[PDB]
């Protein structure tokens, strides 16, 4: 499966996708500049619109444990 | 593998049984998932060609994937032979020969030769180029059998 | 089971297949040059018609990993 | 087995249970697949006749195969009386008596005997020459039980 | 058990009652002699007629591997 | 059992409980099975008299098994002393004492008397004569216990 089609359900939680993108991103091989853009585009570009809302709060400069407490209810 | 006994030398002792099946039980619970390669790696430290191919042929099942690293390991030993011409006139009484792709698949070399070219001094290591060809087969198997 | 009685099947993937080959190919002890022979020739020629057209498009000079990629939908 | 000792020398130590069972089980599990092969070799390893007969007297089950083997045994071993003849007169009171087909089968030698051959100078291979023999035989069995 | 009271069924397969055979002469233990008597007759003898005929066709001289793929569609 | 230390000499070292737990688990699990013959023979590898009472002591179900082997034990032990007579005169005070069959069961002897005899130079195989009464009883009971 491609990083690409890493996507996050309409009832999943976050966290259970968060994981699942770390592991495909485990098995991408790319320079860590690149991994770096992918990390803080592709993560909230595939997240689910509830969530997705969410995260457009939070701001940028944001780090994963105030991600993952941030979409904990939804 | 080759290890060093408490005179202070390196030398050669055999593999443990329930080493060998800690391989056989890796590959068994966990196929071609990532954790495989720093567990490979672990396991493999201080090892020859000869027990690399022993851990190779000990294997079980997924033998589509066992040809293509087969076949990788033969491309990049092919490449070790073309990068690495064999060396001007006759072999010195004085002195062991070099090893080609082969010796390194420890296929062409015996147990001797591989103990001679990794104890010597400077010594070579044939166990670390067979285990980027083993690394980098295992990443040709790792994308392949993402899903 | 001999290994010309290794065949793909009208619903099998070219994957489980490839895989029978290989094991197969394991317990035949033929010299190198014979078995790239075996290779090159029957694993396509027992490959089912869908497959078979879709490796035909491949041309010569091809590896398993494209062989694998290639015959994926069918 | 025949191993060598922190002195330097090489001594006789006995094979290990948890060894002698690994082997069990290998049969156990995988009966006739040819990873059996290299993993019989990997746990043969430094191994005398005595050892070897041990771990084939120790099999159950499989029967057909396991005399099967046995003929093969006596096949190679009578084939290994035929090309080499016995030697030119006496036995020397300063040298050691070359080995039969059952000497290599460990049936004719003693231990002790089995230790000069292997631990003298020159040394000769009697392990290695009845491992082709039960690989060759390992061959015969695989083909055969490929259904 | 004794090896006269060891027979092959009549859709046993010759190769599973081979098997029982070489297991219960692993219990007899006479000379090799009268263990090579035993195994040129007696298993001949308590063969079903099928594979019966079929062994009479391969003749004497014949090896196990010979008479074990002689007798398999049986 | 009695065996070389580092040192080069013959020292009784005690068995192990992983071994003491494999022999009852060989009884455990193939009964009577004539497997269990070499599997005796292999764990039985430098055992002394003692050693052995233990194991068969040790043992728990198959008693009338155990009494026909302890009845065949005795049988072959009497069988020891009317072969083998007693010697002319008194026992000289350089010398230790011939065995009976009960020494050899190891009834009537101590450890250390065993360790005497076994490590003296020209030692006797008291362990090798209860390992043919062991596997002649172990024949008598396979055969008997065949179906």
């Amino acid at each position: 499966t491609s990083i690409l089609d890493i996507r996050q359900g309409p009832k999943e939680p976050f966290r259970d996708y968060v994981d699942r993108f770390y592991k495909t991103l485990r098995a991408e091989q790319a320079s860590q500049e690149v991994k770096n853009w992918m990390t803080e585009t592709l993560l909230v570009q595939n997240a689910n619109p509830d969530c997705k809302t969410i995260l457009k709060a939070l701001g940028p400069g944001a780090t994963l444990e105030e991600m993952m407490t941030a979409c904990q209810g939804v | 593998p080759i290890v060093q006994n408490l005179q202070g030398q390196m030398v050669h002792q055999a593999i443990s049984p329930r080493t060998l099946n800690a391989w056989v039980k890796v590959v068994e619970e966990k196929a071609f998932s990532p954790e495989v390669i720093p567990m490979f790696s672990a396991l493999s430290e201080g090892a020859t060609p000869q027990d690399l191919n022993t851990m190779l042929n000990t294997v079980g099942g997924h033998q589509a994937a066992m040809q293509m690293l087969k076949e990788t390991i033969n491309e990049e030993a092919a490449e070790w032979d073309r990068l690495h011409p064999v060396h001007a006139g006759p072999i010195a009484p004085g002195q062991m020969r070099e090893p080609r792709g082969s010796d390194i698949a420890g296929t062409t070399s015996t147990l001797q030769e591989q103990i001679g070219w990794m104890t010597h001094n400077p010594p070579i290591p044939v166990g670390e180029i067979y285990k980027r060809w083993i690394i980098l087969g295992l990443n040709k198997i790792v994308r392949m059998y993402s899903p």
